[PDB]
């Protein structure tokens, strides 16, 4: 700006992020565990104990 | 919130009561012994003696 002269922006922008798309996770060992938390497991466990 | 440690603690403070339950029992059958000791403890009668040893023998099995 200070050798020539601009124009208002026509178009605003600014740095971002480029990640690869998240992919259909390949299963995991204990994957049946996934529907409870950890915490309902451990829990089950202790009132199985308790009972 | 409800968690994990909430959970043991409700457990515990359940089973607990068993454990105040067996102190309750270990102190009346030691005050049990101890009015057998105190007690004179005098064996002249073999049946006298006998059911006091088969008392002892019962109190120490539980």
């Amino acid at each position: 700006e200070e050798v020539i002269d601009f124009s208002k922006p026509f178009m605003s922008l600014g740095i971002s992020i480029m990640i690869k798309k998240p992919q259909k996770s390949k299963p995991g060992v204990f994957s049946f565990l996934d529907p409870l938390a950890y915490e309902i497991w451990m829990c089950i466990v202790f009132a199985y104990i308790g009972v | 919130a409800f968690t994990f440690a909430a959970f043991c603690y409700m457990l515990t403070l359940v089973l607990c009561a068993s454990l105040i339950f067996f102190v309750i029992w270990h102190i009346i059958a030691f005050d049990e012994l101890r009015t057998d000791f105190k007690n004179p403890i005098d064996q002249g009668n073999p049946a006298r003696a006998r059911e006091r040893l088969k008392n002892i023998e019962r109190i120490c099995c539980l």
